[PDB]
């Protein structure tokens, strides 16, 4: 072949470039699977102009400290995709290519929608702004409980679990991923018991407290069903698995939800299928990408509290990716290209580990205002319940959104903060051992 | 051990072999003894779902007699001999059609 | 915890067992990690709705991976999602963090359960019954080049190998919409070129119009257009598009009497590792239950006998009613359908010619026989390449039809078709 | 109580007269019960809303069982609903502790009610004029075997039965849809076998195509399909799916021009003890007043000369303008339609080709004639069964248009066609 | 008949039992009249597989202080019947076979959809829990 | 060098060239010794548009050897010289069709 790697070829700025990271078959050169991952994602193995419409690899890279690996940078053109389409970007680069018999594993790591891409897809409904217009919420990353126990509560008996983390300060409150609805309890019920829990806490403490409700469904036409009764409830927000649901179904609540200014918060359920292995799979960087270019409002990012610096650069690499304009090339921190987000509006970066009290230190040094933290998956809730346990998730957020808007250094100050809150703030004090 | 070829086989009276003479006149016997109108229609084909055959000159309000109901079909012999001619039979009165067979064919 | 691993906990008939394929860190012991795969797939009221564990089953030939199978009650499901499978059981369980990968590799959907879904839009049986197409395996192209050809230029060549006798026409995955060549007048100039090759020779001509679109709105209507084009199927990435956007188009595929071509687009992200992932038995029965008449099933030509042992695995699972468990071929749970309707089961690899005596024995009647994946085309063209592919097909298929073991006396039937045969007696070269 | 019984009351022309049969418990006084019937069928002002019981007439030949005429008023009724009538006349009157078997042998729709309704969709009269199928009765099979056909080899068995010159093809009652074979395929067939056998035979061909579905939208969209396969006829089991889905069908039909063959499946629950439940000279007269141009009227041959005396009762009570009160012959009011189109009566019993000379006499021409019902078939198939069925059938509309006595010169008349029809010859014996 | 009367058939978890109170007419025997329900709620009276789709009587039990009277266990299969329709439930079952004339009563007693038949349905909008 | 001509070539069994009486009998000891059932079909246009073909006599339920199969076809050549005549063979159970052949063509 040797067709598709032209390694002179600077990328145009409307190129849609992709880098992958291949672990080819022994004996495959690496220019042979590189012009290969560029094959079958295009013009595969004249009827028309094949140098108009093929991907080209134009760079190698190989990957230091690990032999049998690359970079194999491919630059596939505009004109080959369609406006608008993130499921046919990933039908066109990782649709025919990963199962490919003479690469071992094969990972996209980065993806570079141009300036001229980007502005077919809508971006989020609401970005980091107007979110924060829409809920009057400035200068602190927001914050959310998630109901536990997640099976077996009926719908009301989950809408008090509601009221009860919403009033003590929480702004947020999410709908968990194997909730929509169970014969135990409906979504049509879930939603109207929920709706009668957030008017309950937002008319008691003026905030403009929401939920994620959960309109992840079977069908699009029973997943807008399940949106336009969100939308009718009035509610300011809903969630949607977006890897289990696909991007067709992502797209068309993207577009729901900018028609319909309801907030879209994006789960990433099956998001480590794909994601999770270092060498085969589509990194979350291309899933962060292809849903900032589809809705969402706010993303799952995970966590950083758990990881290594190396492990939470990369994570910090695509939390940028998915709030900031402009990111810089930084591959130590995990991004490959360049990205013009050509003024797309941002998505908030979810914070969802095993988080507790002690981290609002780190998680509010680490992810900035333009945030979420969520509570309640790992760690064991709270002694006194829900109310003073999202109190304690709230104090101890504006004890830290404090200390940092003070030159308080949260790195080194920030265990102080949470002491000397603690006073303060009884149901933070008997949160503050465990 | 046999199998039904495949026939037009037109309407009605149509499974069993054709009527002959006697039983043209007898079913137009069965016409006015009962009291119905005997009207005769003709059309060029005979499916049935060409929905109106075009009607003969009247239908035949005070036809008495099968000797003059045939004989207006013996005017209509030689002026039609490619078109089924057919005597059909109107309810007097309740608004129903009855008897339809057809008494010439192409 | 250690209450997730249940392992006396014989399984009911109507939960939804999953096996895993665990492979946990190291000193992670193999009871933990049993009981973690099934923790975070659950409940990370409890007793009857939780993820358990209940067998082990340590994988032959391999230590420090294991089979995990569990045991999920029905009452945790949707009745008729299957992105709520998928978010149930997948969801959360792949990234926790003692375990270094993890695999899905079989799911059992109980009878109680498949009844829920719609199944196909049309089985094996009715979908033959509509293309009035018996008796052997079906035919396609895929229109060689991708890119490039214009909406006519496209429907030239798609005319041009349905004349041939070749039954279906692939559109491509990446073939959406795209400046040089939109939906709307692609699905014009092939449903013009169905109508003269449906003309031209009898047969009932298809091509897999691909609907598959950015948003379920301009999925449908891509599709109702499709469906007023007289068009007999369509088709459909389902894992970009997702288990929402593919159960849509099942319920209306099925409300509108169009076929489902399912193709498994990025199905290689999530089963090609053979340590994590879901494997395409488990993706091969989700699309069974929501819609598909067919799926890419691959090839098993390029195969050895275990990797063709786990291809035919699946293709009993999306095909044959009941399938009893043969860990072996892969099926590591006996899975009743409860005559739900088959799913065909598409080869498309690099198979040519040659391969028709082999791929008329090893995928049986119920299958369809794509072309064009790897081989270097024909070198008379379209039209004597579909015809080379339909003699050779048809040769195969009187083969069988005479008795003639198609195994030993295949490559036999198809010399003694290229004398009856001009554009197949140059296709059996090259 | 004993003030709605008013045997002085002689019943107004605009009240809706009901005639029970009550079998009241031993001690209760015949005043009394039929003061109960009219009880808690109303009012549990009173005397202008009162049900009132107006005449006792003890059944002749019996004890203990009296035929209690209650006398409901007009304006207690819902316009346009048989769904009121019968919550209100047999809702809450059948479970009275009082009565040990009650059951509504009659009841007259006046004028006044009956224009409130629409009727059937097509009359006998409309609905002829649109098959163009004159003077004689017309035909059915019904398709055995009843389950298991896929839905183009249940196309095949109607296309050949359709084929001897058959009229109308029956759908089963159990045959709605099912993993066997869907309604969405099953009317494809079939449409397409129509179209072929209608073809072949000029006739208007047809089939009853069931649009019985569990939801009120899944049964007009099944109907919806059958208008735009442009089928002539659907057919709706009326008692499983009630009287509102008639209803909601009955004004379907008449605005889409749709025939509609209503089927009395379960209508045996609740008419075949002859001491209580609803007898089907209601159920006849109910579905009238909502719509069907066909209702099952069972058979005439395996009856008695009362039990064919009230089978010809309420065949004339759905088919003819007005009935006489004749209580031997079953009907106890005279009730007068109001020009409302009439209803076919459809004899389906073991019916075969002897009993043409009778149920040709017997039903009129307003009639049609299934077969298959308890009969074994014929020995040569379907297209030579449906042949003999329909040259028996003319063989006995040519005698009975030549004034041949069908009760004795009736027998001769099948023997004299069996000679000029060979598929008749062989269901002449068997 | 006798063909519709399998008394050794252990019914599936996945049937629809039918549990009918069958009154025969005298002279007709009990298995001969409840093969005969089981026949014209199904498979009526070699196109297709008649044991896969038949309803098969499975058991008699007759009714304890009453002569002339038995319970004729019915098991229809799952797929005989429509997904979601109880409509289609009555139709098969309750539709032809109580009109049928070697019998003089027959009562529909009681009858099991399987859990794999009950997953169709809805069931009520609310429960008492939801209400 | 050189294209396919414009047949047209009508459904299964039709691109190699037309089976002789050998090849008719070996599929047909194929129907009856797999257990299929050998049905015959006949009909006046053989495209695959029009969808169903008119079964002659019987589908032989109890057709065992190949020399009375082909015998019933032998009574169906002289009857429909003009009409496409086909030897079907179903599946004896499981709701299918398999083999599809014509035997006689006009």
């Amino acid at each position: 072949r040797l067709t598709y790697y032209t390694p002179d070829y600077t990328p145009k700025d409307t190129d849609i470039l992709a880098a992958f990271r291949v672990t080819p078959q022994p004996g495959v050169p690496f220019e042979e699977a590189a012009a290969a991952v560029a094959a079958e994602s295009s013009t595969g193995t004249l009827l028309t102009d094949l140098d108009r419409y093929k991907g080209r690899c134009y760079d190698i890279e190989p990957v230091p400290g690990e032999d049998n690996q690359f970079i194999a940078y491919i630059a596939y053109p505009l004109d080959l995709f369609e406006e608008g389409s993130i499921t046919n970007v990933l039908t066109s680069i990782v649709g025919n290519v990963f199962g490919f018999k003479a690469l071992r594993a094969l990972r996209l790591e980065d993806i570079r929608f141009p300036v001229a891409y980007i502005k077919t897809f809508q971006g989020p409904p609401h970005g980091i702004q107007v979110e924060r217009d829409k809920l009057n919420k400035y200068g602190r990353p927001l914050l959310g409980c998630t109901i536990k126990p997640k099976l077996g509560l009926s719908a009301k008996n989950y809408g008090r679990a509601v009221y009860e983390c919403l009033r003590g300060g929480l702004d947020f409150t999410k709908d968990d991923e194997n909730i929509n609805s169970a014969p135990f309890q409906r979504w049509r019920d879930r939603f109207l018991f929920v709706a009668d829990a957030i008017t309950k806490a937002q008319a008691e403490t003026g905030e403009i407290k929401g939920h994620y409700l959960n309109v992840t469904a079977p069908t699009c036409e029973e997943m807008l069903k399940r949106a336009e009764y969100a939308k009718e409830l009035k509610q300011p927000i809903i969630m949607h698995d977006y890897l289990t649901a696909g991007f067709t179904a992502n797209t068309t609540l993207a577009r729901w939800c900018r028609d319909n200014g309801v907030l879209l918060h994006i789960h990433r359920a099956m998001h480590a299928v794909i994601d999770r292995q270092k060498n085969h799979g589509i990194h979350f960087r291309v899933l962060a990408k292809a849903l900032r270019l589809s809705g969402g409002d706010h993303i799952h990012t995970g966590t950083v509290v758990g990881k290594l610096e190396g492990e939470r650069g990369i994570t910090m690499g695509f939390v940028d990716l998915l709030r900031e304009n402009y990111v810089e090339q930084d591959k130590s921190r995990g991004i490959y290209f360049t990205q013009d987000w050509a003024s797309l509006p941002g998505v908030m970066a979810v914070a969802s580990g095993g988080i507790h009290v002690w981290h609002m230190p780190a998680l509010v040094e680490i992810f900035g205002d333009d945030s979420v933290l969520q509570f309640g998956g790992g760690t064991l809730g709270h002694p006194w319940g829900n109310a003073p346990g999202a109190t304690a998730n709230r104090v101890a957020l504006e004890a830290c959104v404090q200390a940092r808007n003070e030159g308080r250094n949260l790195a080194r100050e920030g265990n102080d903060v949470i002491r000397e809150a603690a006073k303060w703030s009884p149901e933070l004090a008997v949160a503050c051992e465990l | 051990m046999q199998t039904l070829p495949k026939e037009r086989r037109y309407e009605t009276l149509s499974y069993l072999p054709p009527l002959t003479d006697v039983q043209i006149e007898k079913q137009v016997q069965y016409i006015l003894s009962q009291g119905y109108i005997p009207a005769v229609e003709f059309n060029e084909v005979s499916e049935p779902t060409e929905l109106y055959w075009t009607l003969w000159k009247l239908p035949l309000f005070g036809a008495k007699t099968s000797r003059e109901v045939l004989a207006e079909v013996q005017s209509c012999r030689s002026q039609y001999p490619g078109h089924y001619i057919r005597v059909v039979g109107f309810d007097n009165i309740k608004q129903c059609q009855i008897l339809s067979f057809i008494v010439h064919k192409p």
